């Protein structure tokens, strides 16, 4: 594995270090560390391929060294040099490939192919080197073992969730309290509906509470954090809870009244915030419950005082939300977020292959599926399939 | 047991009777033996410097100037050209144990350029280069009887 | 003087045989001075 | 303060080049700039924390180099430096987090802590490099 | 075989007492032994699988032996040594498993596997060592006519058997006698019911008895007795003896009267117990015999009469009972028993490489179909499927 990274570093830190003109000296130290391999390889056959869509392409090896009997590298240098390195090219694409689609259950945190099971071999080793690539770096404190970790800009931690909750309702719901939302990514929209207005309510005011648990844990989020949720805020017909009919939400919005924001970690809150919107920082947390009331207008103006009677018809329906979004924060397992390709490298390149749905992944990797069920042998794989895709952009985008 | 050098063992046979000298010296300088490979050329010897002098040592084998050596790479030192001049005849004779082991020219070009103001020295080089040449420059025959 | 962290083994090659001069193992004769050619391969000094 | 830049991507640059194998060359002009490091250190003790629940650990100085004999790594050669570098890693966290904390309204700008007020001390700029950071 | 063994307390005793730092003389006895082995292999091809799901893999040897040197043992040496195990241990696998299948009738105690009929070869034998492994230690003791067996636990020596047997019935089954039982595993259950409490009985007392044959002697058997059957001491709604209709039994507990336990061996009482409920050993049996009676109260309260009239409908069932549980015992044949996962790992790998049904194990190795047709033929290829499934357990759980 660790073997896989160098081969490329070797080849970016060369296909760009390498053109008509520099001085020798910038890659004394390079060209070394590059022929060292050459050696090591030349003589062994390899075979990739054997699955689904994806060509059986075996490479032999037989290449020359570099002179270092120069000092301004002249044209004719490269070319003899760039078509060695096409061939390296053309080829680690076909042996990423080959390892981003085998599945294993037992050992899923380990090598499979042919390919790379020929690899990890000892003889190989004799090569290794400039591990700063974030990836590989978090690869290597992961086997050794210790305070692994990412960043990830609107991270994906919240599998797609979109649904509500009544908690007073009767078969005309005309008169429904209870909380709807929506979960998805890095965001939480949630509100709370009473459609009587706290009017019966102790203190004329309505609790709600929207509690969402994460599947891992998130250290040093940025968070936004905003009154209202825009997302129901509008009238809408929706189906009963046992798709039996459908009932009618109008809604009116008031403020949230004493919002509280909890970042729990293990059932111990590690950040709260009451009434704080905008930027918000949780520190640690693998839970988050947002509680927040509508309480009914102590003081109405006639056209307030008219959305809300003492009697039904109840025809305005009030209701108070909460919008969270993370914004960025550190995750020790690897995730999906918006701006990083992995997901979508591993996604698409077992895609266009065809590679038949396998024993750990779900089918298409749906991200939704696999965040919902992130066992260990999800993550380990996913662990080792992001790695890979991360070597391969290096070289292949 | 068979050992690396002189001081190497003077030392050993010195130590091994100091008597306050943990059980486990003895033992170690005992059963320690060398390390024999016929085949690849390995030899592994017991040894005993110091720090600063493994370090020294050490180096010196890791820098062992001195690579390979096939038919092919004398075939090699030979100009591109020549070898492409039918009217010179070349050939092997004599054959390469891999054994073989030579000591790079080192040939990097000018490095200085002494081309461009030294001129009371380039005046001496060409003079030298230019004997040089006149050493070699084949003599002529058949000639017209000068009267 | 602490010993273990003196004593050091020993990584060495075995038994080369070291070559100079070199060349000399290339066997050349030269054809007869009047079948001469240049680049130009037709024959250099052609004037019989 | 340029000081302490240096003595991460020093062990970032390091932490990661340093790996079971890797052709030494590759770090020549790495190895070097690493030891000049541990000398100017080595003698001098160090105080951090003193506030709120920040432990007050302290801290010593006295390791060997780094053989640059080798001309391919052997994993031993790793491991009697990660278990170097894992009390400058350990440490450094102590470090940050001391100066991390403390404010000042006049020159609010400047080194605070009895850690770094020591660290931009002069004979310590002999480490300063690669900024890109 | 034996030769198997070693292979392995080789690789434990030596991926365990071989670290980073142990001084030299801990290990000379041991190094040796080890390097032995290696020369015997190198040269000799192997292979395994061909038979169903198992990967047909190929090996080869050819690695050098060791620096017998250094001191306390630098890192360096572990490493360049690991990475040497690390081909054992993928092997050793790929060989147990591939002889963890096999089944043969005639002679089916013996090898089978074109990867083990080599290694009984005597080229190999130049290894064995340390047979302090209980399993080993009795597989020879086995091959040498002589006697001795394994330590078990709440052992599975009873095919599962569910049952009743009606002594005294009629078609409306409203005045019932007779036993129902529950035998699994290593406990018995077994209650007497008399529907008419032994109203017409000579000597108001019902007798009772159970039956079981162990399909092989157990050995100093520290066995639990107690009184009561709790799974048979409430209403139940039961199907007939013919399946025709079903009955109604409602049961009301007595204490058993004149209980008496007989552990016989070829029909000859070794052990017998008269009333003693608690802890009891057995120390040499084949079979059971639980005797039990129901006595009629001779002295009942109010409430007590009530439930025992004269003359039908007999409404409460009078039932007495006895729980049985052997709680350890030695056998000198292999079984399974609550702690061992020897039948599991042979189930297992059968299953996981989907292994075709074969001549001698019922289908999925089930445990009751197997225990209840215990040939010897069953016997002896599950002694050595058994024997290398611990042999396999030393490196791969
Ligand atoms: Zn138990």
């Amino acid at each position: 594995m660790d073997v896989l990274y160098s081969l490329s570093k070797t080849l970016k830190d060369a296909r760009d270090k390498i053109v008509e003109g520099t001085l020798y000296s910038n890659v004394s130290d390079l060209i070394q560390q590059f022929n060292q391999m050459i050696i090591t390889m030349n003589g062994n056959e390899f075979q990739t391929g054997g699955i689904g869509n994806l060509p059986i392409r075996n490479w032999n090896f037989d290449f020359g060294l570099l002179g270092t009997t120069l000092l301004n590298l002249d044209a004719n240098y490269v070319e003899t040099a760039r078509n060695t390195i096409d061939y390296f090219v053309d080829f680690v694409d076909n042996v990423c490939m080959d390892e981003m689609v085998r599945e294993s259950q037992r050992n899923g945190i380990a090598p499979q192919s042919d390919s790379l099971r020929k690899l990890s071999g000892l003889k190989f080793k004799r090569i290794n080197f400039d591990n700063s690539s974030e990836y590989i770096e978090n690869w290597n404190l992961q086997n050794r073992r210790q305070r692994t970790g990412f960043t990830f800009h609107k991270p994906n931690i919240f599998p797609y969730s979109a649904s509500f909750t009544l908690n007073r309702s009767q078969p005309a719901h005309d008169n429904l309290m209870g909380t709807m939302w929506l979960n998805a990514g890095s965001e939480i929209q949630v509100a709370g509906f009473d459609y009587s207005c706290a009017i019966n309510a102790p203190a004329n005011t309505q609790q709600f509470e929207h509690i969402v648990q994460l599947r891992r844990v998130l250290t040093t989020a940025t968070i936004t954090l905003l009154p209202d949720a825009e997302r129901f805020s509008f009238p809408r017909v929706i189906n009963s809870a046992d798709g039996a009919t459908t009932w009618y939400f109008n809604p009116v919005i008031l403020r949230p009244n004493n919002v509280e924001v909890e970042f729990l970690l293990n059932g111990q809150i590690i950040n709260t915030y009451q009434a704080r919107f905008g930027t918000i920082i949780a520190r640690n947390f693998d839970t988050i419950r947002l509680s927040f009331q509508l309480m009914r207008p102590p003081n109405m103006t006639p056209a307030v005082a008219a959305l809300f009677p003492n009697a039904q018809p109840f025809e305005h329906h009030a209701t108070v939300g909460l919008t969270l979004r993370i914004e960025s924060a550190v995750c020790e397992s690897v995730l999906a977020d918006a701006s990083e390709t992995m997901l979508a490298n591993v996604t698409s390149v077992r895609q266009e292959y065809a590679i038949p749905v396998g024993p750990v992944f779900p089918p298409g990797m749906n991200w939704t599926d696999l965040i919902t069920n992130y066992s260990p042998s999800r993550e380990d794989n996913l662990q080792r399939v992001f790695t890979v895709a991360s070597i391969r952009s290096m070289l292949v985008k | 047991g068979k050992v690396v050098d002189s001081e190497t063992a003077s030392i050993c046979d010195a130590i091994f009777q100091d008597e306050e000298t943990e059980g486990a010296v003895r033992r170690f300088i005992a059963e320690m033996r060398q390390r024999v490979q016929a085949d690849r050329n390995v030899v592994n010897y017991p040894s005993i410097l110091h720090p600063i002098d493994y370090a020294f040592n050490e180096y010196f084998l890791q820098h062992q100037l001195v690579e390979p050596l096939n038919n092919d790479i004398i075939f090699n030192y030979i100009p591109e050209r020549i070898r492409n001049d039918v009217n010179y005849i070349l050939n092997m004779d004599r054959n390469l144990p891999s054994t073989a082991r030579y000591i790079r020219p080192n040939l990097l070009q000018d490095r200085l350029n002494l081309h461009d103001n030294f001129e009371s020295l380039w005046d001496t080089i060409t003079t030298s280069n230019y004997i040089l040449a006149r050493s070699v420059v084949p003599d002529l025959k058949e000639l017209v009887s000068t009267e | 003087f602490d010993f273990r962290n003196s004593m050091h083994m020993l990584t060495s090659n075995l038994t080369f045989t070291v070559y100079s001069d070199l060349l000399a193992f290339v066997s050349a004769d030269t054809v007869e001075p009047i079948n001469a050619v240049a680049f130009d391969n037709m024959r250099i000094m052609n004037e019989l």
